[PDB]
Formats: C-alpha cells, structure tokens, sequence
C-alpha cells in the first residue's frame, strides 16, 4: 500500500535536530523537486517546495529532523558520555547499537551501556583510550543516531526508527506526486527542529504567511496490552487521525469537521484525536503574525520516540488520501 | 510528536 | 588583562530585570557612546548601539539585567517578605546583606533570614513597624539585590555579583572599543529582561532583522570538587566557550566551526560547550521573523546566580578576541 | 585477527537452550567434521567431535545454547506473551526487534515492548488477533532470539548477539584447526543447555570419562565507566582469562597454575579471573564420576546477556593459542 | 470418570516425603503387583513396578511423597512447633486440623494456630504439658499431614489433600491397567522424596537407566479470578497438558510434538504447559547418566500445596489415554 | 509440583 | 546564564 | 556466562 523503497529510504537517511543537513535534507529536495515548481532551503534549513496554483495559500508540514544523542564528553578510556537532542528516553538506549556520525555519509558503530538516568549511560565504540576515540573522529558535538532499518510486522504494518514524521515526510511527498492542478498556492515544507520546539515551523510559517496550515505528524497509538481503552488515543489501521486538539494546539473547529466531512464522502478511514499533552508544528503555525486557521493529520504511531515505531499502511494511505482532497477542495472552505 |  | 576599573562599574551598578533603568543602562550608554555612531534605548528599554558598516547586519546581545527580588509584602514588626526576580535559589539568600533600593541611586541595607523556601525567607531592615518600613522608603514593588562588589581570587580570576552576563556587557564594550572599519553592519545590544524569559532579547532581534546573531552570556564552570569529570561542562581558564546547544538553541554548525576554525587560526583558546538545560537570549534571536543563523560564545563562570560568582580574565579576554575576529570576517562566511 | 566469515557464521545461527538443533547445531557439525575423526550427535543434543590421540582422555567443552525468549500467550489482539530460556533481563527487551521462529530457518520480525517485569513484556508481531498471530505461525512455545548481527567497534573489537559462548564455539572450531598430532585423546564439545543448567555439560562428560576437562567461555569484563577498579573482574585486550573460581567450581590449583605456566612461557597475555557468583560449564564437568580435574579458559566480555555483547580479538586469539598448547603439553601433566 | 474408590485410597494414605513407607507404598505395591511381571522397592524406597515387553526402556514416574509437617520441638505446656517437609506455605496451616502420626496406621487430631512465619505457627493437640504430649506418642521427628479426605466438587471435579501428584499415582495406576501387550519395556516408578529436590527420581532412574523418559505430576491451573489470562498456565477441563518447560526441565522437542500429534490423531483433548518456575520428576530423569530424552504430562490442578487441591477428571482421563497411546506407539518414534 |  |  |  506505500512505496516500500521511498519509505526506506526517507526512514533510513540521517537526520537530528540541526543536523537535516546531513541527509535527510537531501533526500527530501531529490524526491519532492520533480512534482513542484520551486525548492528552496530556507536560514534554519527548511526545505520549502512550492507548487503554485490558483486558491488560498496553504502550508503542509512534515518534521524532518529525529531524535537522536550528542556527544558531550570523552572519558579517559575511550567510552562516551551523550546528551539528548530532543526527548530521548534512557531505558530505550540500554543494549541498543548506534550509528556515530563522523561525517556527512560517514559513520561507526557503537553500543549503548549502563531506571538508567543520563550519568550512568554511555557509548563504546572500541576505543581504548581518548585520543583514539578522536583519532576514529569522534569529537565534542558529535551525532548519534540509533541502527535502526524498515522492516514490515505482518501484513500491514512495519517498524522503524523515526516514523516519527519520517512517516509524514513519505506522506507529504506522496501528496506531492498525487496532487494535480489543485486550486490552491501550495507549499509543501519539511521542517527542521520539532524535536526541540516546533522552531523550524515557526521560522518557515512567519515567510511564507499561509492562508491555512495543516501539519502532518505521528500521534500515540496505545491500543497496546494492559492499556485502559478510553487511553489507547487512537488505534493503529483504525484510519488516519484528525487532531482536535493537543497541548500545542486546539485545531479550528471548523476545519476538524470540514475535514470529518471530507473523509466521509470520499470513504477514506479516520479517528478522532485528543492528546493531554504531546506538541505538533500546527502549535507553531496557528500563531504566526496574526494567527493562522488550521488542522492536522497524524498517523497512528506504536512505541514513539525508540528506534521500533511501528506503523499501519493503512492509516498512511488514509493519510495520503485525505490531504490530498483536502488540497483539492480547499478553494471552497469557508471559515 | 514534542514529549512522547 | 581586563580593564578592572569597567567592570566594576558594569557589575556593581544595580539593574534586576524590568529596572535595568535605575542604574546598569545608563552606564552601558555612557560606555559605549563614544565607540558607535549612534545609541538608542528602544520600548523595553533594550539598548542598541549602531555601529555602521558595509557587510551583513549583525547583531550582539549581552543581557544587562541581574537577579534580584521584589518585596511582596511588609509584615507588622517591620520585616520584608520577598519574590524572586529570574532564577534565585533560597540558599544564596541566608545570612546575606542586601542593598534594598528606594530610589534611583539610593539604598538602604537589609539582611537576608530563614532547605530554605520562599515562604521561611524575609529580609531585616532594622525597622520596628510596617510603618517605620514604609517611611524609610520601602513599599511592594521595591527591588533588592545583593551586596557585592568585585574583588580579585588569585592571579587570574574574580569575584563578583552578576558576572551572570554583567561579564559579557563589558565585553561587548571591550569589542565595540576594539571594532576598526569591521566589514558588517553592527548593532551592540545590550538586552533586558533575560533572567525571567529572553524577553529583551526577542523584541530587539525583531526591530534589528539582522542577518547574523550572536549572544554572549556566561555557562556552567562546574570544574570544582566532587563533580565527575563529563559533568564539569566548561574549565575556568580554558578558553572562551564556542557554544554548539543549549536547552534554547541549537546553534548553527556552520557558525560553530567557523568560529572554532577562527579561533584556532589566531590562537585564541577556546573549549565546546553543550548544555542539558539552561537558556540564552541566542534562544530568542535565532527564531525572529523568518529565522536567523546564530552563535554563541560563553564566559565559563562558577557558582552562577548568587552573590560571588567567579570568571577567568583569559577566558574574558578570548571571548573579546574571538567576537572582534568574527565581527572582522563574517563578510567572508557562506552559509 | 580472528576469521570474521566464520565467527559471523557461529553467532548469528539460532539455538536457545533445547532448540540448538535448528541452527547452530548443524553450524558447528559443518564446520568442525574435516578436522577430527568423527563427529556424534548424543541424546540430548550436544555436538562430540573426536580426535583420536594418544594421551590423555581430554574434553573440550563450548556451549552452543544462547538465551532467549519462548512464547507464552497470544493475547486477543495478537500481542504475544514470552518467558525466558535462560537468564534474560527484561531492561534488554525494551524497544528491540526480534526474530521469531516459525520453523527451522524462518522468522519473522517482532518487536518487544513495555524497571520492567516480565508480566509487563509483550512482543507486537503486526497481528491483529490471535488468529491471525497464528496463522503466522506462531504458537505456544515458539522460540524468539534478538535481531542481532556482528558488526566492528574500532580496531580490535566487535559487538554482537550470543558472544555469550559462540566466541568459545568459534574457538574451539579454531583449536580444532590448529591441532596437529598432539599427543592426547580429545573430545571437543559443543554443549547444549548451559543456560539453564550446565545440562549437556553433565550428560556428555558422563558419556566421554576424560581424564582432564576443560570449558572455554565469557567472563564478565566490567572495565566499564564507574566501575571500581576491584570489581572490573577482567580486562578487554589484556589477554585470555584463566579461572580460578566461580560459584560453580573451583578449578584444580595445580591446572591453573600450569596454564598461567604455560601463557608465559609461550608469550601469550593472560589475566587471572574470579567470579562472586556465574557458572560455567566446567561445573558440571569436574564432578562427573569419580571426578575430573578442570581448568577454563574465559573470553573476557562486555554487556553479557544482551543483543550487544563486546569481545577484543586479541583475548580471543589468545584463547585460541593457550588452549592448543595446553593440548600439545597435557601429556607432561602431572596432577 | 474416574475410580473413584481407587482415587480416595491413593489420595488419603499417608506418605510424607522421607517416610512413604507408612502408608502410600504398600498401597502402590496392592494396586500395581497385579497388573505388572514384578515389584521391587529400592534403596530409597522407590516402587518400581516393571512391566516386561519388546522394545524401549521407558521409565514412567510419579512421586508418592507428600508434602507435610515435622515435629520440631515439645513446649512446655503440650504445644507442636513444626518444620516443613516440602514447599508448604504458613497461610495454608492456620485454624486447620491435622493428623499426628504417632506410627504406621495411628493418629491423633491436632490444630493448627498462630501473614504468619514459621516461628509463629504451633499444633495444639490437647496436651496440657511435654510429658503429657510424650505419652500420647509425639516425639521430636513425629510426622504431620493435614485431615483432609477426597470430595466431588460438581459434574466433573474433585477437592483434595495431595493431588498433588497422588493424582498422577492414580494415573500410572490406571495406565498399568489399561497397557496391553505394548511394544516396550516398560518401569512404573512410584518415586519418593520429590517434593524436597527429586531425589527418588535420580536414584531409580540411574538404576533403570531407560531410553525414555516421561514424569507425570500436576501442573499450575491458575484460571481463577483476579489472574491475567497471560498468567493462568492451564485450565481445568481443557485436557492433559504435554509440558514444553519448566525450570527443571526443557523436554525434548520431539517428543513434545509426537505427544501432540498423538493427542490429536486419538481425539485426546490436550493443552501446552510452559512454566517460569516449578520443578518435576523430569528435571532429574533426563539428567541420568549420558542422558535421556524425556517428556511430561500434567493434570491440571488448582490451589496446589493444600489441602484442598482441585483436578478435573476429564484432565485426568485425557492423562490417562495419552500415556497409553505413548507407550503403544513409542517404538516407532524416531529422535 | 517443587516451588507451588 | 535561565535555569542556573 | 548461568547468572550474567
Ligand atoms: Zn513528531
Ligand atoms: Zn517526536
Ligand atoms: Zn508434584
Ligand atoms: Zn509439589
Ligand atoms: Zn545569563
Ligand atoms: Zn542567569
Ligand atoms: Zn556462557
Ligand atoms: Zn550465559
């Protein structure tokens, strides 16, 4: 149901919080360049692809940047102390190989080591003392990234590191390619630090000054053993998930049921979503100048923030489908 | 997803 | 290796966040008019310093505001409660003297009383009544600081009230002083309101647009005993601190490694610095308008937010020297 | 320093405790058979390569079983519910991928979620019921084992799953290579079910009555970040470890003098290695009958019991070196 | 389902580990000498009941030995204080009553008295002193098990003290009935002392030394309320369930699976047993010698270590067919 | 059942 | 130097 | 390595 090859290939590309620059960044420009008139990297390194058309001005965000670890220190034998880039749970970092960047396509394995809390964890990567652990290239400032690959789960589902938003990076440029003459000034927009508060999305949504926002992102699925049923928040095949509202954000109201709608006539699967806390690009776009109308499409995501999310084709599908006649009729929308 |  | 006699005046002149007015901004003016072609006090009392020149517009920003804290109320028998102004610790207030202002350049000594919280703390005027209080000059609403002067600790380091950016306010004034026929458009800024939320920082970058930032703060010096070694952040004495992240920013890799090439080129001494948490006013000028790329050197400072916080000269002196080569070589950077 | 092709072959095979017949079995057959003078499969599975000498009955033993997962439940929605084969802790599970057994060499992906417990473990397949899980072909005793490959840490190391032993198959595969007319009667063992029990260890010793036993496996290498130096147990790249003593045995003085005896004169870099608590398979061996007079050689390793166990070749081929001399010298022996 | 009067004989003659000869071995020898070539008891007390046939030697075994209570200590004033024989839980003993055997087929009541330890548990058997106590029969060493008598509980259950496998003696007993000209040369053995470490089945397995193996006991059937169904292990009713592991024992995958298909190709319902813990005849057998491949049939069985323990017949039937069909059909089987 |  |  |  998705383009297993893309998908990998978006998932895959190394990409944290400031550092998109060194693949993830890439990738997006020679996917999404084809199907749009212009592409430009903005100051803080969004990718802002747009193809112009004849309606409102809309922004469609997708995260590109992942979580991931930076080295702070080096110990006199050689292993490696880390700090978070964005929220890195400890207990997933235990056990677990890394990929240690030390340079743009160019990388060394290492092993995480050491409830764990941030003094007690570290890195080895084979080094017997510090100077050749720099000697490897490593550095102060260093990026780490789990070894995480694609791989599928049963028929419809697949794990992978960073389908938090990888997944909405696949959808955006997908919509991309599906989109035709659609009335409206579209401008697709994979940003860069949601990790660390939404900063890419602000940035990019103050230039371009849309008429409407829409983000694209994953959203808690739950629906997971032992978990009481009114807190599973959305369940995985159960269809793409409108955002009523999260900590970041209370969508326009009337473009959640405009969207509601839209999903109903065209018989595209969906769910509602409600996040206690949890933040999206929407809760940067929405305040841009003088506030912006908008919404947002997530995708059901098991296991958040590891290097074993797990998503369900199906609700990517949704997804898709749904953003795209939404881009397709949001020349009629009356707010 | 910021927090989860 | 600094100019001793300045930075008294810059640390010992009283300025807690919002009442930067009352003593520290009118010392930045006095300072620093000579060396720009004009100075300018903007809405929230932000002091910007032009300095013209044929390059990219850049902006530096030293915070000028100090902790300090509010009388919230003036009990029966003549007692002060007090509220804390930025980030104060319960701890550095006990067995304290205090310069309690009622005035522009009038003061009043106090002494701070009774881990400690909030509600067991209050300061002693010597007054006997609510009313000898008030006729003395105290009211709610009146600002406290701490009574501390600067003071050498051995050949090379000091101590000092507010060096928490007081020590980057001098050296602004330091490279404004050494700045010849820079090939960029300059505008010093010497920020209010840090301590309670980058809240100066945010409005000057907006009015400024500068195509380049820079921010010049103090960071964490825990270099003393029982600190594991990956813990101690920055060394006193090392060198000025190239920062790559805080919990506020991320700052641009481009401007990091060309500051650490820079630095390495004129032999300044320098050292990394990455934060867990803490926040500079880089956090607030990188996010203006449609993005800014922005860096940061830092002051490695000890026992930051009290009463005696202590600086390196060397590393003052780095920052200077590396700051008026940046200034001197940005027309060069491509970013 | 070591045969990458052929240690990658060794470790990545499946066989938990009792299952090592569906891979790791035929693995070491295959790859031992045309250096010794017959090859028997015993009642409970261990694999007895013989090579006849004259001298001293002496037994090898390796064990082939690595830890693992068995399937418990299919819960309503597919989620599956495990327990260990062997000493396994749930902090390794958390947000790793699994191979699932359905038969002998097929799997399929799983992945392990939700300090941890065992009753708070689950392994999500994709499934979206249990009949679907078992139309997967899983089942009440299916057999799980991480998602694990060698892979290179820096000049000498390695990180992979199973080093817990499939580094002593691997050395005795070696040993088996390197033995030239040596003047003994050696019976080299791959043993199964040493972790739970030292199993095979006993039944096989039983069947073989040596003269001499020896065990080849992992010994704690805690020379690792805030480890004491008295607790760090063994070193990486220090040499092979000769055992003194575990919880399970206490090796014949007189052998482990001889060994120590033997490394020095041979130039061979050893350390000396006692173990508070662990077993290893010469437990089992030198209580077999009326008794045998044991020794071990241990490769000393990192993160035992995990998908990231560390190992230096340099120990390894020092292993592989002691081990073949103690072989050619046993003969001289006097106990 | 069951014979009943067969059942209540079994169950209700005392044999608390170490002292089965007062009462349930000569009930064993009565019930089997007749259905079996000849009946010898060994060293250890062990009933081995040798039925003679062409072809394997199996060895069947089900422990006689019941849990119970040894007189420690007389007080002063005619009090018990006790220790246990076997697993037996403090909770189980309180506001109960018991028989004290003071010799081979003679009691006295007692009461249990006094969550409870064991140095807080006493038996009141009416004795006002020590001496009083002394003449009544009781000695330092005098042996202790519960009143407790076998009951129906509904259509197809039954309540009683040491089902725990007395109910798996019945079993042998029946499937000594029931066996026919079986290809195989076949051991009954009513084995002793299983309940404090296996040790009757080590001993008369070492002297059998048979090809088979196969241990009947009974098994967790935790499908009662508050439980997770993850956690049940079996359910009453569901069958004989063909054990996969326990921690004494990983049973050989091939008879595992033979039994299966056995049970399904003869209609024989069956359920699969996996247990975190436990221990069973089994875990000594397979260790016997050079090793012998060895499986297990369980009843299922609710509060077990009681006196109130609970089986279903239809379990015990399905146990009993299956057995059966095992050793008509083991000739054929291929390890 | 050693253990339960 | 927020926070510290 | 029963135990680690
Ligand atoms: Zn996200
Ligand atoms: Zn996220
Ligand atoms: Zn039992
Ligand atoms: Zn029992
Ligand atoms: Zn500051
Ligand atoms: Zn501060
Ligand atoms: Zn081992
Ligand atoms: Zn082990």
């Amino acid at each position: 149901m998705v383009d297993y090859e893309l998908l990998k290939k978006v998932v895959e590309a190394p990409g944290v919080s400031g550092y998109e620059f060194l693949g993830i960044r890439d990738v997006v420009i020679e996917e999404i360049k084809d199907y749009v008139d212009e592409v430009k990297v903005d100051k803080l390194g969004n990718v802002i692809a747009h193809k112009k058309g004849e309606g409102p001005k809309v922004m469609i965000a997708a995260h590109m940047d992942q979580i991931g670890l930076m080295v702070t220190h080096i110990e006199k034998n050689g292993f490696l102390r880390v700090a978070p880039i964005g929220g890195v749970d400890p207990k997933t970092l235990i056990a677990q190989r890394f990929k240690v960047w030390i340079d743009k396509g160019k990388f060394i394995y290492g092993v995480g080591a050491s409830a764990p809390d941030w003094d007690q964890i570290f890195i080895d990567i084979g080094a017997e003392s510090k100077e050749e652990a720099e000697d490897m290239g490593v550095k102060i400032g260093t990026v780490i990234t789990w070894d995480g690959r694609l791989e599928r789960l049963g028929k419809h589902r697949f794990v992978s590191i960073a389908f938090d938003d990888r997944i909405a990076v696949y959808t955006i440029l997908e919509v991309a390619k599906q989109l035709k003459d659609a009335k409206a000034d579209v401008y697709f927009v994979a940003t860069v630090q949601e990790e660390v508060g939404l900063r890419g999305a602000r940035t990019s949504a103050f230039g371009i000054e849309p008429d409407y926002g829409f983000a694209i992102d994953v959203t808690i699925a739950a629906d997971i053993p032992g978990t009481p049923e009114h807190k599973q928040v959305t369940h995985l095949g159960k269809g793409t998930a409108i955002k009523i509202m999260d900590r970041s954000v209370i969508c326009h109201p009337t473009i959640v049921r405009w969207l509601e709608e839209l999903a109903k006539k065209h018989e595209i699967p969906y769910q509602l979503e409600i996040l206690l806390g949890g933040g999206t690009d929407a809760g940067a776009i929405h305040l841009t100048k003088a506030g912006v109308p908008t919404g947002a499409l997530s995708v059901p995501a098991r296991y958040i923030h590891s290097n074993t999310e797990v998503v369900d084709e199906r609700d990517v599908d949704a997804t898709v489908e749904l953003m795209t006649k939404a881009l397709e009729n949001i020349h009629e929308l009356k707010i | 997803x910021v927090v989860d």
